[PDB]
Order: C-alpha cells, then structure tokens, then sequence
C-alpha cells in the first residue's frame, strides 16, 4: 500500500526544502503516516523537520511530505552528508497484533560546489588487499555504495564507504584475485560492471 | 518538405517496494490464549528485482520486561525455516506467530534501502 | 468477470462546469523588401453546460475581414460509448475517404474502452484442469502472470504489443504458442465500431457542389482472428458499397482484403460503374518488418468527392503501390526503403517516390543520411536530393552536472545536396535558457546567399510569445497565443488550451508553479489552467512546494481527476494562509496521548498530537487557543513579531 | 505551406516518471501534448496532410523511439508518439491519418509517452531526438 517516490533523496545546500511522494494505492483502508530524520548513527535530530510530521489519509491517495533544513549551514560544505529518512505507516484500525510498516531510505546532503562530478566518482575507488580483508578507500568527496562486489567465483557484503575515508570487508583466502564491483547513481539505477583497480 | 529536429528529455528514478500482507489490515488474529502457529505472509510488489531483494529486514517493538527477545504470555515470531528472531536487531516472505508463557501487540517491520 | 486491467468504473467521469472558453492566436509577419504586414488572428470560442460542448472557429485577416470557419456540437453517449457531433465535421476516413461535412455524425469512441483493451490482441481461451497460474511469453518477457481457478478461462486484456512475435501460453502445464500479428484493420473479437454519419456535404473546392449523403461503416470481429468490416456511402447521384475481411495468418503475417463497388453519376450526367481491390500485407522480423499495400480499382471508379463537382481532373488513377522495408543493424541502426508506384488509365505516366534513410544514434551524437528520389512524368524529370543530418548536445563536452545555462544547449547541422544544383550547409544553436525552461531559442546560419533564422520562443503563465527573425528579405515573425477560461468564480488567463482542460483553484497562493508543466504558474488571484488533460483516464495534478510561498502551506498538495472530453474539470486545493509552528503541547507536566486530534478556534485547521506532543500547525494568527480532544483541554499561545518572519515557529504550551 | 520557424527547434520535457508506473510491456506513462503550426497554407495546391517520423527504432520493438545505450542511460524504455485521436502512429513509415488544411493558419496536436518494452524497468536519463517530415496531397 504506502509506498515512497524515491529510493534515495538528494538536497542541495542553501534549498530550503525538499518534495517526497508518498502514495498508497487501496481504496478501502486507513493509514496514519508519520515521518522523522535520523542522523547516519540513528539517533533523533532536530536539524531537519518532516511536515506534516504525522497525518493520516482513507482510500486511493498520494502526498508530499516537505523536508526543511534548520542546520544553520553548519554541515561542512568540502564534502557530502548522510541522514537517516523514516517514514512509519500506521494503519487506523477500529486478540489481534498489529503491524506497522517502517521504511528507511538515505538523503544526501550534498555542497553547492563539488570537485568531482557525481558520475565520474565511481571509477575513483580504490582497493586494498590484507591477509583476510579488503579496504576500500574513496578519494572522492561523495558518498559512495558498493554492490555485487564479486572476489573472483563468490561475492561478498555490501558496503558503506564514508567520503574521505575507509571501510574494511571480510575476504576468503580462496577468493580470486580479480575484483569487480558496481555503484548506485543518484537515481538508483545500477552502473555498468567496472573493473577493480589496486593501488 | 523536410521539417526540424525534435529533441525529448525526461530522467526515470527508483522508488520504494510497494509492501502489504496477505490479511488485511496489516493485523494478524493471534486467537484467544490458553504455541499457536498463526501464519502471515508479507508481501513486496511493485517495483524491480533488483531493488525487491537490496533490502534489510528488522523488527522492533516493546521489548518484555522478563524475556527483551520476546514482544510484549508473549508473542513470538518465526521465519520459514523456524529459527526464532529476535526483535531489535540490525518478494513474498511467511512468518508464524506464535504464543511463549512468561492482549493486544504492536510490531513494527523495518525494511532499510541501500 | 474479471475486469481489464486499469478500469476506470462509468461513473467517476467528470461532466465538468459550466464554464465559456476562448482561443487566441494572433500572428503577424513583416516582410522588409516591402514593408508588408499579414495578420492572421485567430478565435475559438467555447461552452460547457451540461454535457455538451459548443464549438465556434473564427479567423480575421488582414493584409497591409472575419471568416467563420468552423461550428459544431459534441454531446458524450456514455451507455453507447459513442459521440454524437450535432454540426460540422468530417468522416474518419478509415474505411472510406475523409470527408468534410455539416450533419449528424454518431460514432464510437475507443477512448472509452480502457488502454488495455486496445489494438489488436488475440483472446487466449483453454481449460485448466485444478489450479494454476499462467504467464505470457514474448521475447523473453513475461506479458502477464497471475493464478486462474480450475476450469476454463478466458483473457481479453492483453496489451497491443503490435507486431513482436507469438505468445508462449506457459501454464503451471502445456506449452503452446499463439500467432501474433495485426494491421490498422485488424480488431479484437467483440470489439466493435461505427460512424454513422448523414448530412450535408462541404469541400474546400469551390467547384464541388453541396450533396446530401449518408456515411454508415461497421467493423466487427469474429473467433479466430477474423474481422469483418463494411460500409456504404449512399448519395443521391453516389452509391459505393465496401465490404472486406482480415485476418491474422501467424507466422505468415497479417493480411486485410477489401472490394468496393461504386456506381457514379459524372457532371457529364453518365452513369460509370468501378470496382477498387486493396491489399493490405504486415509482416514483422534480426528483424526485417515488411509492409506492403496494393490499391488496384477498374476504369470508371471514383470516389464520392469527384461527383460534387460542378455541372457541365482528368485522368484516374489505375493502381497504387506502398512497398516500406526496416531493418535494423546492430541495437543502433536503423535502415528505412519506401517506395510508391502510381499507375493511371490511358497513359504511361508513373508518380514515383522513393525515400531511403540511414539513422544512427552514439552516446550524444545522432546522425542520419537519407536520400529522396521522386519521379514525375508531368514534369519529366527525377528530382534526387540527399539529406545529412547531425545532432550534438553541449553536454558532450561539458562537464556532468554543471552550474552552467549552456548545459541544456545543442547544436545541430544540415547538408543538402541537389547532386545537379545548389548545396547548403546550415548550423544552429538551440536550447533553453529561463529558469524553468520557458524560454527557446533557435539561432541557426547557413550558406545556400546567407541564411540566418532565429527565434526567441517563450512560454509564460499569461500566454506564449514568439519572436522571430529571418535574413536572406528580411522577414519578422511575432506571435502571441493564449487562452481564456471564463468559470463560475471569474476569469483567469493562461497558455491556449487542447481539448480536455483542469482549472486548479488554489485560494490565497499566487505563484505555484505544477509540477510536470512547462512553466505554468498560478495567477495573482491563484487560479491556473492546465494546457492539456488525459481523456478518461485518471490523471495527476500537483503543486511544487517550493515555489510555494512560504506562508502557504497545502494539506493535499496532490490531487487526481477523471476528465471527460470537452469537459474543464475544476480541481481545489485548501490552501491555509499563515505561520507555520510545532508547538510542544504539554498536559499536566506530561506529554499529550499519541493520537489525540487539535483543532483551531480562530482559523479552520486541524492536527495530530502525535509523538512528545509535537502538534504541527499552519495558518495559525499571533494568538489564540485551540480545542485538543483525546477529555477536552484548551491552550492558548502568545508570539513575537518575528514570527512570520521566521518559516517555523517552536514553542512549548501548557494545556488546561 | 512552410512550417513556423520557432517549431523547427523544439524540445519537449517529460518530467519525472516513477518506474512502477510500469508493471509489464505495452503501458504508458503520463502523456505530455506538443504541437506544430502551419502557416501560410494554401489549399489550392492541396487540402490533405499527414506527419512522417523517422528515428532511430529500439532493438526491442521498432514501434518506439530510443534512448541510447551507456552508464547512467534508462534500458528498456522507448518514447512512444500518439495521433490527436489517441492512435499508434508507428516511426519511421509514412504517414497513415491524414488532416485537413484550413487557409491562414493550421495546428497539429500529437502526444508523447514512455512505454515499456522490457519486463523490468531500470532509472535513469531517457532522452531522444526525432523528426518530423509533411506529406502533401
């Protein structure tokens, strides 16, 4: 039934707000939407408003929801920043346990002024190979997720990369020597398979 | 005649899984207590394979004085395989709800997008 | 009785309001030798009451007088999913040849009909023996999958894929395929159409005369694949009888015959018997689509049109020939011949055209050659031209994202070549440059003498400009067109209107652009017009919060309506005027309960407790008390000055 | 009859589309309307038009327009352009409805949509480049 317009979100600095849609598309229940911005460890922030921030709706129906930046240009401008959207779906009822529906999606709030195309930042990646483990450190400013990261005949997890720094992955001592890996756009869409280059 | 060139722009975005359970209501009928298997199943539509299965499953919800793995007699939940799942933890998937001794319940289904 | 897929039920149908209409389009053009001014203004005036839909088309000249040019009825028959055109018109021409006329004319209308039952779709029957689940096959794509009940089914909403290839029918089990193919003739079985028509007729001709005849072609379809399709075109001196069949062969193609007999009556007052056999061939497939369309008819065949002529065109045609080859090399591209062969009767002349065409596509680039090849005996010569064409976005060269105008910029050029005359070489700049891309210009050079066109297009919330200016003569292009809705609550301008219209009445918000438009903004008033609606389908009108200002908030920003044709649907949108605040509502040093409802006293607004007592509230006054219910409590509030100043107010209020 | 200056250099936006819009093959997107002024026109010569569109045809379904192959480029997904009555005009053949000319000024209505040629449809920027050739009587 409810369902977001985006997987991802993307706001520039110096907008004042930001348009999501959600919709639901049954004509005989109620839901009680309510919204709140989690920062990247997941603690409640004021720094962002949802508005409305709880509201209900009956039958076939779609909404936007308004995010507003209170940060006071306090994020640093040199590099991109991640927050935590949650969109709670509670549906107006009138032994039985209820269900309630939590979808967790990522807006980036990123600079005015960037280096490095947004595109072009996935290729920058780079690999590193320990004993057990497989470093991936970003040169790029932006955010930047990993998928289908193949080490040779299997794949390994997802990983996170934060901008200007480094995550570390599990790797099987039998796992090849080749590494390839993918990106998501700002539109979620999967890029074509580039090869992993080592430094 | 020839006439001029033509040119069409518009850019395609990713969006959420529908998601929605077999019963209505988003409301599973334990049944009076005296254990009891009561299966649901939820459901994930509407959208691409790609995104469907680039998802994370958690549950929370208020966590039982005696037993914080059991929601608050209690109920607990139960995947295919029956492996127990605990709650406050990090298409179409079946899940058993049954009664534990240790009555109205709220769980909440967290699905995370990368 | 399963429904087709995206059925809209016979009652959300929007009737409409009763409102007028107007159309401007005024052009002038002055040519500089000369110092000549044309005007060629335009008026198309409107009604909407009830369900019916007056029309009236008015141009007036001028040359440096007033023409009524058009005017009809159109009235919706909802239970026969037809219209009824009480006044001037023309004939589909499907069947026949389109005709102008002024009369009665019923014809259905496929709009009606959801997308899915479109086109042409064999219906899929079979047996299943206990429970399954079905899917659709088609070039590894599965067209359509969900579980039948044991016992026989039936599917006839299978969407018009066109020529593709056969549907695997893969039941969960036998595996069979069903021919696919179809031609602008073909038609589901149970579909059914007509046109019938009577009145007056009516030509641009000044010669032809003004009959009374009557038009009727029914097509219906059979089992199997057949379709069946006839009509008459009566007249006092005119009568022509169609009758043809078509038929899905498979992996053969899809092949439509028709005969038509016609006895006419010639200004020569000679009777003159004639037949005309068409064919009509479709095959598709890498891949090679073949067209082909054969029109051979006998001497003394004529159509209803060269009977109108005055009392007391020579030569008639003998056999028409359309041969159209497609082939595709590589997932780029794409190779086109076309071909028509003309034959008449008691001559050897031959009107031969020939288009052959080359279309390739690189990441940015496009490119085309194509090569015209048209043959006149009448003026005994073969007129060869070759055409280049190349298209080159800016953002080729230019980097991703940039902050730039130039980013929605392209260029564009044209080599023609004669191969026995004057060549010529034109390139062209064109793109948008207003924020939210209204404006247009189009400023292109060549050689052919200098050739230098530039036009400045704009697209505004009052109406669309045009500015234009060509070098060789020096000609000046302007243009301004817009529309006028006259409805219940005023009068409001906006960009010339296509069928089917939406006025959104956003009360006290001025300024909002919607989303999806070109630049469509709402007037000082608030009210908008959106150019253009989907007919009978249900459509989605939203307004961009950020052009929102920010002491408006919208509680349904987004809205759907179901538009009958003709009809201009009115969609309002609440639009609450003030401070926008999220009070921290506290009840005996306690947070509210989650759920309970605040409702204004002062202003017409409501809201949800929610979580911590965060109530968040719009177009609330500088003071005043609200009404919480979870058990009634009242809190009355104070603010600074700078409220309204600030976009979001929080403060902490304590309940009763 | 010559064509309006101003309409020989045109694009149209299609906006934002959300890809569950399209569950299978066959289904459209929200439609957007462009049109084309005809000025001038004198009927002496003929009465009758009709709109030819070559482009380049998708590897899928030669119905439908293209819309490119690289990163960040939607698959599966071709422009489809619609007559005034709602009909499929297929590209790249000569032109099947026919209108009538109205001396001084003239205007030809015709509507684009997304369809779907693929089972699933994947974002990203789908643009595309056509023409437009008249066809006199």
């Amino acid at each position: 039934g409810v369902a977001l317009g985006a997987t991802r979100v993307i706001y520039p600095a110096g907008q004042k707000q930001e348009q999501l849609a959600v919709t639901n598309n049954d004509e005989n229940s109620t839901y009680l939407i309510q919204s709140w911005v989690e920062n990247a460890d997941g603690v409640k922030d004021g720094r962002f408003i949802v508005t409305p921030p709880l509201f209900a709706m009956k039958g076939k129906k779609e909404n936007t929801l308004r995010i507003l930046d209170a940060t006071n240009n306090q994020l640093p401008q040199d590099r991109e920043s991640l927050f935590w959207m949650n969109v709670k779906a509670i549906p107006s009822m009138d032994n039985t346990l209820q269900l309630a529906i939590i979808s967790r999606i990522k807006l980036y709030y990123r600079p005015a002024k960037l280096a490095l195309p947004p595109d072009q930042a996935a290729e920058k990646l780079r690999f590193r190979r320990s004993a057990n483990s497989l470093t991936l450190i970003n040169p790029t400013p932006y955010y930047l997720t990993v998928t289908e990261l193949n080490a040779g005949t299997r794949v390994l997890e997802n990983a996170l990369v934060p901008p200007m720094g480094e995550s570390t992955v599990k790797l099987p001592s039998d796992a090849g020597s080749n590494i390839t890996y993918r990106t998501i756009n700002d539109y979620g869409a999967l890029t074509p398979k580039m090869t992993g280059v080592m430094e | 005649l020839p006439g001029g060139n033509m040119q069409f722009q518009g850019v395609i975005i990713a969006e959420t899984c529908r998601i929605e359970a077999g019963d209505k209501q988003m409301t599973v009928n334990m049944g009076q207590i005296s254990s009891a298997p009561v299966p649901f199943v939820i459901h994930l539509r509407e959208c691409s394979t790609v995104v469907s299965e680039r998802v994370g499953v958690a549950f929370h919800g208020v966590a039982d004085g005696k037993n914080p793995d059991v929601l608050s007699i209690g109920v607990a939940l139960f995947d295919d395989e029956g492996n127990l799942v605990p709650i406050n933890r990090p298409t179409s998937l079946h899940f058993i709800a049954k009664y534990r001794a240790t009555a109205n319940a709220q769980a909440w289904f967290s699905l995370t997008y990368q | 009785s399963n429904r087709a897929r995206g059925y809209i039920p016979p009652e959300l149908w929007d009737p409409g309001i009763n409102a007028g209409l107007l159309n401007y389009n005024f052009s002038g053009n002055s040519v500089q030798n000369g110092n000549s001014h044309y005007a060629y203004l335009n008026l198309q005036s409107g009604l909407n009451i009830g369900a019916w839909r007056l029309r009236d088309n008015t141009t007036w000249s001028y040359n440096s007088k007033w023409q009524h040019i058009n005017t009809w009825l159109e009235r919706d028959i909802i239970p026969l999913r037809s219209r009824l055109t009480l006044g001037d018109g023309y004939t589909q021409g499907d069947i026949f040849d389109g005709i102008n006329f002024r009369g009665a004319q019923l014809a259905s209308d496929d709009n009606m009909l959801p997308d899915s039952q479109r086109g042409f779709a064999p219906v899929i029957h079979g047996i299943a023996r206990g429970t399954a689940q079905v899917t659709i096959k088609q070039n590894g794509y599965d067209i359509y999958n969900s579980t039948v009940p044991p016992g026989p089914f039936t599917i006839n909403d299978i969407y018009a894929a066109g020529n593709s290839g056969d549907l695997q029918v893969t039941i969960k089990t036998q595996i069979f395929t069903v021919p696919y193919s179809s031609v602008p003739l073909l038609q589901r079985e149970g579909h059914t159409r007509y046109s019938i028509t009577a009145g007056e007729y009516r030509s641009g001709n000044a010669q032809q005369e003004k009959p009374r005849f009557f038009q009727s072609t029914l097509l219906h379809g059979l089992p199997a694949g057949w379709t069946i399709y006839g009509g008459t075109q009566l007249a006092d001196r005119y009568r022509a009888f169609n009758f043809g069949i078509g038929k899905n062969m498979g992996a053969l193609g899809a092949l439509s015959v028709d005969m038509t007999q016609a006895n006419s009556t010639l200004p020569d007052d000679s009777q003159h018997d004639g037949q005309s056999v068409r064919f009509l061939y479709n095959k598709s497939l890498g891949t090679n689509i073949q067209l082909v369309g054969y029109r051979y008819s006998t001497s003394g065949y004529f159509n209803f049109a060269d009977t109108t002529y005055s009392r007391m065109l020579a030569y008639n045609k003998r056999g028409k020939l359309q041969l159209t080859v497609t082939q595709q090399l590589g997932r780029t591209s794409t190779l086109y011949l076309s071909g028509s062969h003309q034959t008449y009767w008691g001559t050897s002349n031959v009107d031969e055209q020939f288009q052959a065409g080359l279309n390739t596509a690189f990441e940015d680039i496009n490119w085309t050659l194509s090569y015209s090849l048209t043959k006149n005996a009448w003026q005994k010569g073969r007129d060869q031209m070759l055409a280049l064409n190349v298209n080159i976005p800016f953002s080729h060269w230019l980097r991703s994202d940039s902050k730039s105008q130039w980013r929605h910029a392209s260029a564009s050029y044209s080599m023609s070549h004669d191969l026995n005359g004057r060549m010529t070489n034109l390139a062209g700049v064109y793109g948008t440059l207003l924020e939210d891309n209204n404006l247009s210009y189009s400023v292109q050079t060549g050689y052919a003498g200098s050739t230098g066109y530039a036009t400045l297009n704009y697209r505004g919330g009052y109406g669309n400009a045009n500015i234009g200016y060509s070098h060789s003569i020096k000609q000046l292009y302007y243009g301004v067109s817009g529309g006028v809705l006259a409805h219940a609550n005023g009068v409001t301008l906006g960009q010339p209107l296509n069928d089917t219209v939406v006025l959104v009445k956003a009360p006290g918000a001025k300024d909002a652009k919607v989303e999806n438009q070109t630049g469509v903004r709402t007037d000082w008033r608030g009210y908008a017009v959106l150019p253009y609606a989907t007919e009978y389908r249900e459509n989605r009108v939203a307004l961009d919060t950020n052009t929102l200002a920010d002491n408006v908030d919208l509680d349904n920003a987004v809205a759907n309506v179901v538009p009958t044709r003709g009809a201009i649907v009115r969609a309002e949108f609440k639009a609450r005027v003030g401070i926008k605040l999220l009070m921290t509502l506290t009840h005996n040093n306690k947070p509210l309960p989650f759920g309970a409802m605040v409702t204004s006293e002062s202003s017409q607004s409501s809201g949800i407790v929610a979580d911590n007592g965060q109530v968040y509230l719009s177009g609330m006054p500088l003071a005043g008390k609200v009404q919480v219910k979870w058990a009634h409590c009242v809190a009355n509030y104070q603010l600074p000055p700078e409220s309204q100043q600030q976009l979001l107010t929080q403060l902490s209020a304590e309940c009763r």
